[PDB]
């Protein structure tokens, strides 16, 4: 039997607190870049052709 | 003491929630503007800055400002300017003063339609009703004679003339232009008008509500997680006794 | 010509019930006005009601019918 | 004086708990709780909510009484005379 | 206390009025107000300043600055509506915290009470110059009522309103002696706000059941600080959601009209939370008998403590008087809506019944139930 | 003037007495009282074996609170059931202070 | 503290940080100094204040309510120069303040 997650990631970071709180500092970074874009779709793929993002593809570059 | 009545409310490109505006009317209905209500009622409160907002190409909108402007400019080298430059301009009043804006509608104060729709009560279709209707004059009834009878207008009587029949224009896109569609392709400009973040504000909202249902459950889980000791207590009355 | 949706609309929901229905009310009331207009009578009040249903009708159609 | 310290005097009682890590937040929350949202919302329902019912009543009842108080003139003197 | 960074600066000593703060077992999420008052107050001295910032008050330009400030300012459309939609949830987390004040009747303290009233007194007065600022016609107007309405006092009333006024009219001095005094004023209610707190923690809270529960006590820190936690946030929730989807829902006031001294609108009213005073005032057709009605109406709050004749104290135990206790609560919603409206007579009477009844609720009513439960409980 | 209804009196009372939750929450009409300054001095008078017994209760009292569980309904306090202990006891430091008035006055 | 009209507000117990408060017997006016201060905060308080009503900042037009304020305004005049003449003297104030504090090198705290 092999320790799951947790019991590793504890061992590994929550015990030591700058370690616990290290990951926390990191895991936002790439979050809100991936949060940033992943949901900015659900806003547009529900919004279409009523924006020049898609609109202006009209006339855009002439 | 009119029965004051109110518009039935229509669906809308933005009506919903996370319901958009679409520029292609708005670009239109601008033309409108640039056609009609520049007679009279002006809105004085937004630069050319709209330009990609309402698609407007950065070239497109500035040459299209270029024409819109255009006074003076000499006079001792103190002047103001012909032909805008810059969008930062606003657009040019039919009347430099209420004075000379009443007295030419005849007692009539024409408003500035900027934020109008925050005004009167009951959104767009406040107007776009007020837009449709006009009616025969009951039996039994006489106007002024400039005051036009609509039901919509509270006194019901306004010295509006109807702008709006079919083909009033053409449109930019080339769209067979028609009283209800012209009226209606206009009813999406002004309710941009007072919020042009509007389309972009909502963003913000669908951000905060998949950011909001995380952590109320997890304080939720934490609060919990410290009153667990609370409500699990004993008691025990062992009197020596 | 482009004859609108939105006059279009309007007669096939002013065929509905209640608007015939104060139609006739109007003239209902305008037949009494007819003669007696010489007093105050007035037929406003009523068409207001009569156009007040007419549209809500109107409302779930031509909306959705134009551009 | 030292906020605890002087409280008071209090003789034989006994306390019993655990660490929070002993137990889980969620000991039968569903089932155990879900009964309990009646005998609280039994309890105060009874000297409560009816006094509103009343008041919307008057709400309907007043607006109805103003309505016809002048939305029809043709009413108590139809337009004859 | 052996090098406890409590005591190390002095000052921290002080910070100890807190952690250890003793603090009682069962408690209403309803004693999470006094704590989340506070909150929408800071919240708040952010966010004016930095639209007081671009903002300026000049009786020809003031209101034009605005326009500026929610379109071409960095965000600053986000911003002015904050500070406004803070407003009124904050008086309704103003209520709420008197709300509790009754149901359990902790006014018990006595002068404790008398600091919350006055605290309260100032803080309308404070936004209702605030709602000055936008310069709208209902703002307009709505400032042009009340000093007219001060007048009436028989002698000296006439110079006191161009004396506040500064004038025959409504103009800049009006206006701009004000921008000082909405800004100005709410720090010193700050200033004021801990020394309300201080009575409180000679004595410790109150609980629940109208019973000393000196025999359990809990360390702050802890725990309530958590349920503080999640019940701060929720508030903003409600506060953002506003805000954005629906911003002008509350925003009820139409008037970007810019403020014609001549013309009039259809209807003035004053905002949302004033109304049912502002009915009361329509009440009386003495102008004088609106002015001592209206004005005393809130003081009567003082006045409850006099009154509380029971041997126990919280309502959760006396039945009857908690009928009393709603039966106004709605007398109050009600005068609302009736104030939610104009001046025709089936309100009118319907307004002119509720009047009387409001007082008999509070002022008789009330202290005549508990006297019967004694006797009817044997005390 | 009541006798018949004396006995139909008493019924609301039992009825009353059973519409606070005390009742059902084990508390008695004692235990209930706002604080007053005399029971003070009445708490003082009071031996352990009474003191003691309506301190318990409170502590277990409150505590259903916190988590709103009422306790099972037969264990609920009963009508019939009461004591004053504690009022004849307050009953004399309230002479106590007439007799010290009355003398007071003059 | 029978009946002493310090605790019964428990407010003026704090006022007791006062009253009470010990003092040395040989002290220079140079002590005066630290009370000074504060006078001058007050003071000023009220005069740029009722200032600050009559007086607009707008880039165009600001200085120009200048002059209307020491012109056209009840005692406009007495007052700017209040507001502005406490400012010098009580930095004057301040450095003797801390003028104090070396002469006797009271750091030491
Ligand atoms: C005849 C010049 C003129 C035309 C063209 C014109 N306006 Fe009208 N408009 C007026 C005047 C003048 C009034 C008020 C008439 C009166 O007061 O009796 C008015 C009425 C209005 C009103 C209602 C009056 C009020 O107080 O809000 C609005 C809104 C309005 N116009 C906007 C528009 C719109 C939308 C169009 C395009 C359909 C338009 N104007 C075209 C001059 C004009
Ligand atoms: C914004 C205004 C106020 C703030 C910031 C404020 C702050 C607080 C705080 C932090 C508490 C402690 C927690 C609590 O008991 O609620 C409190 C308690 C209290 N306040 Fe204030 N309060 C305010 C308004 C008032 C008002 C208007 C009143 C009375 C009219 C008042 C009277 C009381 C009372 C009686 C308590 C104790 C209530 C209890 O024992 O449950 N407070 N207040
Ligand atoms: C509880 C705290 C406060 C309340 C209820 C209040 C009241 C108001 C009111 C009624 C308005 C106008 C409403 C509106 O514009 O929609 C307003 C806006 C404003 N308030 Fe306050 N005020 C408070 C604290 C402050 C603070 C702390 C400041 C400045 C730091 C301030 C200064 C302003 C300013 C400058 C505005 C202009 C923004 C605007 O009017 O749109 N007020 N505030
Ligand atoms: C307006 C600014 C200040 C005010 C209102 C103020 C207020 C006071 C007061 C009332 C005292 C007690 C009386 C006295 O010892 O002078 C005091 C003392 C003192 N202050 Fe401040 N002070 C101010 C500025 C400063 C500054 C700028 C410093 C140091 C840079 C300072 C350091 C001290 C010291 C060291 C003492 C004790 C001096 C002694 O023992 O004689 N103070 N201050
Ligand atoms: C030690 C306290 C203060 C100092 C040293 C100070 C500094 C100044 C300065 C340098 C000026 C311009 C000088 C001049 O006009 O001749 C001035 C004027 C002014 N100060 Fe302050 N300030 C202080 C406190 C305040 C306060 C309490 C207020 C407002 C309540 C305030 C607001 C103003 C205003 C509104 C003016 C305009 C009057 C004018 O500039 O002529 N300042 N103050
Ligand atoms: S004060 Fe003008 S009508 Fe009452």
């Amino acid at each position: 039997v092999a320790p799951t997650l947790t019991a590793r990631l504890y061992s590994l970071l929550f015990r030591r607190t700058s370690t616990f709180a290290l990951t926390i500092v990191v895991g936002a970074l790439f979050f809100e870049r991936a949060f940033d874009q992943g949901a900015d779709a659900i806003y547009e793929h529900i919004n279409e052709g009523k924006l020049w993002k898609h609109i202006k593809h009209k006339y855009e570059n002439k | 003491s009119d029965l004051e009545l109110h518009p039935p409310s229509y669906p809308w490109s933005h009506r919903g929630l996370l319901s958009s505006l679409d520029h292609t009317s708005i670009r239109r209905g601008f033309q409108v503007y640039k056609q009609v209500c520049s007679s009279c009622h002006s809105m004085d409160y937004v630069a050319y800055r709209h330009l990609v907002g309402v698609c407007y190409t950065e070239d497109e909108a500035k040459a299209l400002a270029e024409e819109v402007e255009v006074q003076d400019g000499p006079n001792e080298d103190g002047e103001m300017f012909m032909r805008p430059g810059k969008l930062s301009d606003y657009f040019p009043k039919p009347y430099p003063n209420p004075e000379a804006a009443r007295a030419a509608n005849n007692g009539a104060l024409p408003p500035d339609l900027s934020y109008i729709v925050r005004a009167r009560h009951g959104g767009e279709d406040y107007v776009f009703s007020l837009l449709t209707g006009y009616c025969e004059p009951p039996t039994g009834v006489s106007l002024r004679e400039g005051l036009y009878f609509n039901p919509y207008f509270p006194g019901q009587a306004i010295g509006m003339a109807p702008p709006i029949y079919n083909e009033v224009l053409e449109f930019d896109d080339g769209t067979p232009a028609t009283m209800s569609q012209v009226a209606k392709d206009v009813c999406t400009f002004l309710r941009w008008a007072a919020e042009p973040e509007h389309d972009h504000r909502k963003r913000m909202g669908l951000k905060m509500l998949l950011m909001m249902g995380l952590l109320l459950p997890l304080v939720y889980a934490m609060k919990r997680h410290k009153w667990s000791v609370l409500k699990s207590r004993k008691l025990a009355y062992r009197p020596p006794k | 010509e482009l004859v609108d949706p939105l006059t279009t609309v309007r007669e096939q929901c002013e065929q509905l019930e209640k608007c015939v229905k104060a139609r006739e009310r109007l003239e209902l009331c305008d037949e009494r006005v007819s003669s007696r207009s010489q007093t105050e009578e007035d037929c406003t009040e009523e068409l207001l009601d009569f156009l007040h249903a007419r549209d809500h009708c109107v409302a779930h159609k031509l909306f959705n019918s134009l551009k | 004086g030292r906020q605890f310290g002087h409280l008071t005097r209090v003789r034989h009682v006994i306390t019993y708990s655990l660490s929070p890590f002993e137990q889980r937040a969620f000991p039968h929350y569903f089932s155990k709780g879900i009964p309990n949202v009646l005998r609280r919302t039994r309890a105060c329902i009874l000297r409560v909510a009816p006094p509103f019912v009343a008041f919307y009543l008057v709400y309907t009842w007043g607006t109805q009484e103003f309505e016809k108080s002048k939305r029809k003139n043709p009413a108590a003197y139809e337009n004859d005379r | 206390m052996t090098n406890i960074r409590k005591s190390h600066p002095l000052m921290k000593i002080v910070n100890n009025a807190f952690i250890d703060l003793p603090a009682p077992s069962n408690i209403s999420s309803w004693w999470n107000f006094g704590s989340l008052l506070g909150i929408c107050l800071i919240l708040q001295i952010l966010t004016g300043l930095f639209l007081a910032m671009h903002y300026t008050s000049d009786t020809t330009t003031a209101f034009s600055s605005v326009t500026h400030i929610c379109r071409d300012v960095n965000y600053g459309w986000i911003i002015r509506y904050m500070h406004a939609n803070g407003a009124s949830m904050f008086f309704i987390c103003l209520y709420m915290h008197v709300g509790r004040g009754l149901y359990y009747g902790s006014y018990t303290f006595l002068e404790t009470w008398n600091i919350g009233v006055i605290l309260l007194l100032t803080v309308m007065a404070t936004a209702f110059m605030g709602y000055v600022l936008p310069w709208g016609q209902m703002s307009f107007w709505g400032a042009t009522v009340i000093t007219n309405l001060l007048s009436a006092i028989p002698y000296i009333g006439t110079n006191l309103v161009e004396w506040i006024w500064g004038g025959f009219s409504v103009d800049k001095a009006t206006l701009t002696r004000f921008f000082a005094f909405h800004f100005i004023l709410p720090f010193i209610i700050m200033a004021i706000a801990m020394v309300h707190l201080l009575f409180l923690h000679e004595t410790g809270s109150n609980n629940p059941t109208g019973i000393s529960s000196d025999v359990d006590k809990i360390p702050f820190h802890p725990y309530y600080t958590i349920k503080d936690i999640l019940g701060a946030l929720l508030l903003i929730l409600a506060l953002m959601l506003l805000v954005l989807f629906a911003p002008d829902l509350l925003g009820d006031p139409d008037n970007y009209t810019p403020a014609n001294p001549l013309n009039t609108p259809p209807h003035i009213k004053p905002e949302w939370y004033f109304l049912f005073a502002y009915a009361i005032l329509r009440s009386i057709p003495n102008k004088l008998g609106g002015v001592l009605a209206l004005a005393f109406s809130i003081l009567i709050l003082a006045l409850i403590p006099l009154l509380h004749t029971s041997k126990q104290r919280s309502m959760m135990f006396r039945p009857l008087s908690q009928c009393l206790f709603w039966a106004l609560v709605a007398d109050l919603l009600t005068l609302t809506w009736i104030g939610g409206q104009p001046v025709e007579h089936p309100y009118i009477t319907i307004g002119q019944l509720a009047s009387v009844l409001y007082f008999l609720l509070i002022l008789v009513l009330m202290p005549t139930a508990g006297t019967i439960e004694n006797k009817l409980l044997k005390w | 003037a009541v006798s018949a209804s004396s006995r139909w009196l008493e019924g609301i009372r039992k009825w009353y007495y059973n519409a606070a939750g005390f009742n059902k929450l084990g508390l008695m009409r004692d235990d209930t009282i706002h604080e007053n300054d005399d029971v003070k001095e009445a708490i003082r008078r009071l031996p352990e074996n009474l003191y003691n017994d309506r301190v318990f209760r409170i502590k277990r009292a409150l505590d259903l609170s916190m988590r709103q569980q009422i306790l099972p309904k037969e264990q609920w306090t009963k009508y019939e059931e009461d004591k004053s202990y504690l009022e004849p006891y307050l009953k004399e430091v309230i002479r106590e202070r007439k007799e010290r008035e009355e003398w007071a006055k003059k």
